[PDB]
């Protein structure tokens, strides 16, 4: 099983470090899922409305970023759907 | 600023008597006789030798190397005032004890030594000394007063057009204190003065008179909205405090005569009641004084972040559009806060019935961005017989009253107005019940409030202010409590803020009029400044002079009240308040809106990367406040404080450090190219905390800026706590992994603490629900271990990073905690700066650990 590089170039790690909360691409890119890149964006699949991309900062930040909530999932904020 | 308004000391009767007796013979005696040393102080007569006129002097060692001082009349017509409810608790003595005598002197020893007080009889005298040095003389230059009460302009006196009735006739108390060795003195704000205390021997004396200056000026004497009677000496050989514990006008003059500076305090009624604070050291004084008037109140960590305010934000709707316009601009902002327009013409604790209709889903708003909101109240009551507030208080007989009787109305805000009495308690416990949610409709947990024009500032009244002649609870006039009015106001409303929730969370008050004792009710801030360069200047040794005397919780308005400031100085104003204690941003209601992102992008991003610093730099700040609140030390520091041997700080206020690590010199001139920065300490060495360029001291550094710098050095020796991860407010990174910053000492070594809580509760300490961590550096190695094992802590917070400045490149790095097998770490290495940084060491933050450079 190969590793994971970064869409800049910078750099390449190994598969264990996407997203593993710490952030190691300049780019941000090994980080989609977390709030560990300064950088990064997540996105907000958001089916019945609009698919969004917010940044990474906002990610189990406890505020309701996305209409599907799934932006937090780990903060104690429960987001309901609201994509209607 | 209108002049003619306010007095000068010729204006004030009572100023202008005391400071017409001029050095020389006192004519004050100490009857010998009458001595007697009691369970707690010793007591002997005094009497003017003309006047015969008896006074008692109470004379006390104190517990932590203190004397205190007090003189009263022997058989007083009525009483005098003592000030009450300053002094956190009745001050643990010590004993007294005759160790030397003849016929004009007698010797006494606190304890069991060094410290020595020789009462001196003809004429009367005191000095105190610590073996055979000399610290500090009572009455030297012969300046005792004590004008006793005359059986019923020294009496009835007019100002202006306003007449002081003035029932008791002379009262003052005034005394003189001579500092040999001392060359400057700090302290006894409020002044927009220099950090050094000036000469008064040719100008005015500097006043103590909470007042309400219109568009104040720079480097003057005149009294501004607080009055703490603290004054602060240093020399490159000791330290010492003057804590003269008085309520009513007082005026200090400040003269220099080998080295040696005088120093004068004259109040216009009360006892004389002063504490001498004999260090040795500064840190010393800091916990002699903590310990009589208490330490600044652990405030909650969102009061930390950044507020946004100006005078006025329009409606419910205009308030949630500046906290979509943060967050569309990525910026963190913790507070928005509601200036007096928010209100029902004026009438506190209501909300405007078409502006604000829906506060409750309003402050829902803001909770569901996890923002917080301010809401301003005020001590000044319009007189409305439809006001429920105002129906309460005069049917409970509450407000201060005239000599008739009847409750004394003046001008403010809504009109005429009434204000509460709120020396009384009964009025205090009143006030503190307003602010249950059932009582303050349309707040909220999330609703925190502004105490402002609490001197109090009355329109028509003499100077701004209440009457001199006003009555307050239990018969006391307003003269004789005049400066602890606004103090008993900010107490009241954060003792209600802590009662609404059951006693469970932390206050947020902030107060515009302030005393000795009011750093344990929140925060204090300079008032109306202007947007005006030197404005900018000012707010270091003004917010200095505050930190020397107790009040770390200090600020000034960013950008200035008065005026519009131009873009390049509101970016200069951010980043200088981004380091100051006290962040708010707050405007005039004439002046043009300056949110910061209705800048251009330049200065815009600017604004932001002082911002994100701020944010980054909170468990820092936190510490310090926790150190604050624990010890007595001010969060931020005179150079003088840290190098108090290096003569060349003494007086240095364009620069200032936060704790004991950073050192701040921000950019404070248009258009400039570079600063001068005083790096201090023999062997010490800084890092450029943005080039991590190591520097030597001691030097003056010319560092050259552009408009996104904030000259910022840390100190080798000392470990910073950040999270590198900013947000949009405090509440979303509360449960975030710490990054390490830890600078190398020349040794080699370095440490710092770290202390962690909920972010608001009292929990800290009625459950012991916290942490305190130690983090030290040494040989190779980085260790965490506890500073205090009463703390303990339910958190998800890790270390996610350790960045070391000065260190070279190690062959492997090898993390141990406590309950897990040794971990290898990987890390980077730059060779030009000699920074080194550790990877997700992933260890909890309550945990023990060591990490090791091999
Ligand atoms: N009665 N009425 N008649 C009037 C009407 C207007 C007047 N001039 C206003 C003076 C401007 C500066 C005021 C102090 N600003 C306070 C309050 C506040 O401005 C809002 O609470 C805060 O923003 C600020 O922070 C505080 O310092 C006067 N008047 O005699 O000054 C009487
Ligand atoms: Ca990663
Ligand atoms: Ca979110």
């Amino acid at each position: 099983s190969k590793p994971f590089t970064c869409l800049d170039g910078t750099a390449t790690i190994p598969f264990d470090q996407v997203n593993d909360d710490y952030c190691d691409c300049k780019d941000g890119s090994d980080e989609p899922g977390t709030a560990a890149c300064p950088n990064g964006s997540f996105h907000c699949t958001n089916t019945g409305y609009k698919p969004l991309y917010i940044l990474s900062s906002r990610v189990n930040d406890g505020v309701c970023d996305c209409c599907d909530g799934t932006d937090e999932y780990n903060s104690g904020t429960v987001c309901e759907n609201t994509c209607r | 600023v209108d002049r003619s308004n306010f007095k000068t000391c010729d204006e004030s009767s009572f100023c202008k008597r005391q400071r017409s007796i001029r050095p020389g013979l006192s004519p004050y005696r100490a009857l010998l006789d009458t001595l007697q040393l009691g369970p707690d102080a010793l007591t002997v007569h005094l009497i003017h030798e003309v006047t015969k006129v008896l006074l008692v002097l109470e004379l006390q060692g104190l517990q932590k190397d203190m004397t205190r001082i007090r003189i009263d009349e022997l058989e007083p017509r009525r009483p005098r005032y003592r000030v009450p409810d300053v002094l956190v608790a009745d001050p643990p003595t010590a004993r007294l004890s005759v160790s030397g005598r003849d016929d004009n002197s007698v010797e006494l020893t606190v304890a069991e030594g060094p410290y020595k007080i020789i009462l001196t009889a003809q004429p009367f005298r005191l000095d105190l000394l610590e073996d055979r040095s000399l610290l500090l003389s009572v009455n030297a230059r012969g300046l005792m007063a004590f004008e006793h009460q005359r059986a019923p302009g020294a009496w009835e006196e007019t100002f202006k057009t306003h007449s002081d009735s003035k029932p008791y006739g002379p009262t003052s108390v005034g005394l003189d204190f001579s500092l040999p060795g001392m060359e400057h003195v700090y302290g006894i704000p409020e002044h927009a003065d220099s950090l050094r205390l000036k000469v008064t021997e040719g100008g005015e004396p500097y006043r103590l008179y909470n007042l309400d200056v219109f568009q104040y000026e720079l480097n003057n004497p005149m009294a501004l909205y607080g009055s703490v009677p603290v004054l602060l000496a240093h020399s490159f050989h000791r330290d010492l405090g003057i804590f003269w514990l008085n309520a009513a006008e007082t005026w200090v003059d400040i003269s220099s005569n080998t080295p040696q500076t005088d120093i004068r305090w004259m109040s216009e009624s009360g006892i004389i009641d002063v504490f001498l604070m004999l260090g040795p050291s500064v840190f010393d004084v800091f916990r002699q004084y903590a310990s009589l008037t208490g330490t600044q109140a652990l405030p909650p960590l969102f009061s930390l972040g950044y507020h946004q305010s100006r005078w006025n934000y329009r409606d419910e709707a205009d308030v949630l559009e500046v906290d979509q316009g943060f967050d569309d601009h990525n910026m963190p902002c913790d507070v928005i806060w509601l200036d007096i327009e928010h209100a029902d013409g004026k009438r506190y604790f209501t909300w405007d019935p078409t502006r604000f209709p829906q506060p409750l889903n309003m402050l829902e708003h803001l909770a569901s961005k996890r923002r917080k909101l301010v809401a301003i109240v005020d001590p000044h009551i319009k007189v409305d017989s439809g006001y429920r507030v105002h129906e309460e208080l005069r049917n409970h007989g509450l407000y201060v009253k005239t000599r008739d009787g009847s409750d004394y109305e003046g001008w403010c805000w809504p009109g005429s107005a009434s204000y509460p009495d709120f020396t009384n308690p009964r009025m205090r416990a009143w006030w503190s019940n307003m602010f249950s949610f059932d009582n303050y409709e349309g707040s909220a947990p999330n609703l925190y409030v502004w105490n402002d024009m609490n001197e109090p500032s009355v329109f028509n009244g003499p100077e701004v202010t209440m009457l001199k002649d006003a009555v307050h609870y239990g018969g006391w006039e307003h003269r004789d409590i005049h400066n602890i009015y606004g103090l008993y106001v900010h107490m009241a409303t954060a003792d209600g803020l802590i009662q609404r929730s059951g006693g469970i969370e932390r206050p947020f008050v902030l107060s515009r009029a302030f005393f000795s004792g009011s750093q344990r009710f929140g925060a204090v801030w300079t008032g109306d400044n202007t947007a005006e360069w030197d404005h900018l200047k000012i707010s270091i040794p003004m917010c200095l002079s505050l930190a020397l005397v107790g009040l770390s919780f200090c600020g000034a308005d960013v950008g200035g009240f008065f005026k519009n400031p131009e873009p390049e100085l509101l970016v200069r104003w951010y980043q200088m308040g981004a380091y100051q204690p006290f962040f708010r941003a707050h405007a005039h209601l004439d002046t043009g809106r300056r949110e910061p992102w209705l800048l251009a992008s330049q200065y815009q991003d600017a604004i932001r990367d002082a911002l994100f610093q701020r944010y980054s730099l909170l468990p820092f700040w936190y510490t310090l406040f926790y150190q604050a609140h624990k010890e007595g030390f001010p969060v931020m520091r005179p150079l003088w404080v840290q190098y108090p041997e290096d003569m060349s700080t003494f007086s240095i206020e364009d620069q200032f450090m936060l704790g004991d690590a950073l050192l701040i010199h921000p950019v404070s001139d248009a258009g400039a190219h570079g600063v001068q920065v005083y790096l201090p300490g023999q062997e010490e060495v800084w890092y450029d905390i943005q080039s991590y360029q190591k520097h030597h001291g001691p030097q003056t550094l010319y560092l050259p800026v552009t408009l996104s710098s904030i000259p910022v050095f840390q100190r080798g020796g000392t470990i910073v706590p950040r999270w590198m991860r900013v947000r949009r407010s405090s509440d979303c990174m509360k449960d975030d992994p710490i990054t390490l910053f830890v600078a190398l000492s020349p040794q080699g070594t370095a440490q710092g603490e770290l202390f962690l809580d909920d972010g608001h509760t009292f929990n800290y300490q009625t459950r012991h629900e916290f942490l305190l961590r130690r983090f030290s550096f040494s040989g190779s190695t980085l260790v965490s271990s506890s500073a205090d094992p009463k703390g303990h802590l339910e958190t998800p917070i890790w270390i996610e990073r350790v960045v070391i400045m000065g260190a070279g490149k190690p062959a492997a790095v090898v993390l141990q905690t406590k309950g897990s097998p040794e971990s290898r770490l990987s890390f980077q290495h730059d060779p030009e700066t000699s920074v080194l940084i550790l990877r997700k060491p992933g260890v909890s933050v309550a945990s023990d650990w060591s990490i090791h450079l091999r």
